[PDB]
């Protein structure tokens, strides 16, 4: 700007918006969905 | 939140309330905006003789919220205390409203042409020649003829 | 010694070249620009001054360093004098004193001796015309010098600047008053110094009296001469009256107006961020989200660096209270990254309804939140996330049972779920009907919004928005 | 004397203020007259026509 008190105080980054939804939800996931085979 | 002090009808609290205001009124100009309704209680009170000064603080709040002509209405009934202050900026802004209101009334008066006269307050026409005495005393002739062309 | 001794002479000519021609070409150019036309203003050199001072605020200011004695401050401030065309001799004498630094032993006339120097344009008898040039002479030497921040005995010289430049304010209000057009050029200069007013006080004590002195210049610019002047003064208000209590939130109602017309560009864009944080404490989200979004898209151009990034950090804070937010790393910058890491995973726990994850974010990352002062929302944001969690489920399902959504959102009890859904209907969040026996919640698909209703009714605001820009383009076309 | 010119200077102010509707009303008429001139050139030649070879 730089006035007032402003100064006083593909990529994987783009996919990381969606990728972090995988971190907190359902992992990826292979193993668990692979364990669900013989469950029922 | 000193607004609640105005609920009392005893006078001697009001002069100490305005003594606080008019000093810090510069910083508190935003605070006076909500005192409108409770200033009118003092302005309309018959036993309140400071209504002349209460008209000034009523003109400051309306000037803060964007009201102008209403402050000119209170300037009329504000007595001699309003026209006695020639200091700083507030003198030239009120005469710009008052003399323009005066000169547009005189042009209206000449269109009568005679009879059926509109009411003319003695205070608005009184400061015309009163402030015009500051001209002849200042000896400057160039604008001495100018006021006569103004009022027509 | 001989190697570094011969390299000392060359640099000081560089401030004797560009820094000379800084105020020689602009100041000598703005001379005729401020004598007439003077439309508007414009006086584009005052806006060119924005491309100098802000450029000088990095390098070189007046000083510097660079390997001079800091003699440019006394040089231009002496021998104004001025008169008819002999003012060129003053610029010629400014060239004559350039050799004084390179030939004789150089002496520093700044600081202690700068007190009578600011009086010299008055002592030269006389200025005789432009206060903004002397205001520049009372600012550009001293105000860029404030960036040193040594705090010892020169802060009162920064205050002496704010003194003798308040004497320029005495010449600002008293002189002219009729078709000034220097005030509008000074409204850029008076802004800055009033910014430096606020800045210098923040290092010692916040200004109690200047708050009263701010309303002085504030109210007196109305109605006589106001262009962009009251806006910058209103920026001083909402800036500090925010960070300091109280009542200043609702104050914006009686002040506005707007104040029109918004100037200059991004300068008013940040103003919507100021009132944006205000309206965030009013708890109203919808008016806060539009003023914050407009604050980013209306703000050019940066860089550098985190000044626009930090203001954008706390800008999306209103989006945390909206209940609908995506992952905010799409707004991340490699420079802002390291600073937003405690504030990053926060919104990542907002997208989820887990209490153990949300409370762990508050414990570890609460230290970063102390500097922001955002703790007001953390108590009401728990109620915001539970609305996002139920909206995620209610939009994903037709019917949602209270017992199944009980532990899934871990409300843990049927009774408080009846209290939340009740308040969810009160807020218009959910349309779900509830059949109380045990009980359970049985909802149904909401429809009939259709086509003929919402889009064509919204297009009334879309076209009224577009047809006004047709006038905005014509108005902007009429100036050239 | 300064109030004299102060009563003189708003004349050309207001004289150019009525010069605003002067052009604005004139230019829109002539604009519609220019749009009427567009129908002119499109009217010519109408019919009939004869084929010819460009060189």
């Amino acid at each position: 700007m730089s006035e007032k008190k402003q100064p006083v105080d593909e990529d994987n980054w783009d996919d990381d918006n969606v990728e972090d939804d995988f971190s907190n939800q359902l992992r990826a996931e292979l193993e668990k969905h692979g364990y669900k085979m013989e469950t029922s | 939140g000193i607004i609640s002090l105005l609920d009392e009808d005893e006078p001697q609290l009001k002069e100490f309330a305005l003594h606080k205001l008019n000093a810090v009124v510069n910083d508190f100009w935003a605070e006076i905006s909500e005192s409108v309704d409770k200033i009118e209680v003092l302005y309309e009170d018959e036993g309140f003789r400071s209504r002349q000064f209460a008209a000034l603080v009523a003109s400051k709040v309306f000037y803060h919220l964007g009201a102008f002509e209403e402050s000119l209405n209170y300037a009329l009934g504000a007595g001699d205390l309003f026209n006695v202050n020639d200091n700083s900026e507030y003198v030239e802004t009120i005469i710009a409203k008052c003399i323009d209101h005066y000169t547009k009334q005189c042009v209206e008066n000449a269109d009568l042409p005679e009879g059926e006269k509109k009411p003319i307050d003695q205070r608005l026409e009184g400061i015309v020649n009163k402030m015009f005495q500051r001209c002849l005393d200042d000896h400057k002739y160039k604008q001495a003829i100018g006021i006569a062309l103004e009022t027509r | 010694p001989p190697g570094g001794g011969e390299q000392e002479p060359p640099p000081p000519p560089a401030p004797q070249d560009v820094e000379m021609k800084e105020e020689a070409a602009t100041g000598g150019g703005s001379t005729g620009e401020a004598d007439g036309k003077t439309a508007a203003a414009a006086a584009e050199h005052s806006q060119r001054e924005l491309d100098t001072v802000t450029l000088e605020d990095i390098k070189e200011h007046v000083k510097q360093l660079e390997k001079a004695v800091s003699g440019k401050e006394p040089r231009f401030v002496l021998r104004a004098l001025r008169m008819l065309p002999s003012t060129s001799r003053r610029l010629n004498h400014y060239v004559l004193y350039k050799a004084v630094q390179g030939f004789f032993t150089s002496n520093n006339a700044t600081r202690d001796f700068l007190l009578p120097f600011l009086e010299e344009p008055m002592d030269t008898e006389a200025d005789l015309q432009f206060r903004p040039r002397t205001g520049k002479a009372a600012s550009t030497p001293l105000l860029p010098e404030v960036e040193a921040y040594l705090q010892l005995l020169v802060v009162i010289f920064m205050m002496n600047s704010k003194r003798y430049k308040e004497a320029q304010k005495i010449s600002d209000d008293l002189m002219q008053k009729i078709s000034t057009q220097n005030r509008r050029a000074l409204d850029l200069v008076a802004a800055k110094c009033y910014y430096y007013h606020a800045r210098v006080y923040e290092f010692l004590d916040k200004l109690d009296v200047v708050r009263s002195f701010l309303h002085a210049r504030l109210r007196t610019a109305t109605l006589r001469h106001d262009a962009d002047g009251q806006a910058t003064l209103l920026n001083l208000l909402l800036r500090n009256y925010l960070h300091y209590s109280l009542y200043d939130q609702a104050e914006k109602l009686v002040s506005k107006s707007v104040f029109p017309e918004q100037a200059n560009n991004n300068e008013w864009a940040r103003y919507l961020y100021y009132t944006g944080r205000i309206k965030a404490i009013q708890l109203e989200y919808s008016e806060a989200r539009r003023t914050m979004t407009n604050a980013l898209r209306k703000a050019p151009q940066h860089t550098a660096v985190g000044f626009k990034q930090t203001v954008h950090k706390l800008l999306i804070v209103v989006e945390l209270l909206l209940g609908e937010i995506p992952d905010r790393l799409q707004f991340r910058q490699p420079s802002l990254k390291r600073s937003l890491m405690p504030y990053f995973l926060l919104t990542q726990a907002v997208r989820t309804g887990n209490l153990a994850k949300f409370n762990q974010v508050l414990d570890q990352f609460g230290e970063k939140f102390q500097a922001d002062g955002t703790y007001t929302l953390i108590i009401r944001l728990r109620h915001n996330v539970i609305k996002t969690g139920v909206r995620m489920i209610s939009l994903s399902y037709s019917r949602i049972s209270l017992a199944d959504i009980a532990q899934k959102l871990q409300l843990d009890s049927p009774e408080d779920a009846e209290f939340i859904v009740a308040k969810a209907i009160r807020d218009g969040v959910i349309e779900a009907s509830i059949n109380h026996e045990k009980g359970y919640v049985q909802s149904k698909e909401m429809i009939d919004i259709y086509s003929t209703r919402e889009p064509q009714l919204a297009f009334h605001q879309r076209i009224s928005f577009c047809l006004d820009i047709h006038n905005m383009s014509v108005k902007a076309m009429r100036f050239p | 004397d300064l109030y004299s010119r102060y009563k003189k200077l708003q004349q050309e102010l207001e004289f150019l203020e009525v010069q605003e509707e002067y052009i604005k009303d004139e230019q829109k008429n002539l604009k519609k007259e220019f749009l009427h001139a567009q129908e002119e050139v499109k009217r010519i030649q109408s019919i009939p026509l004869v084929i010819g070879q460009f060189l």
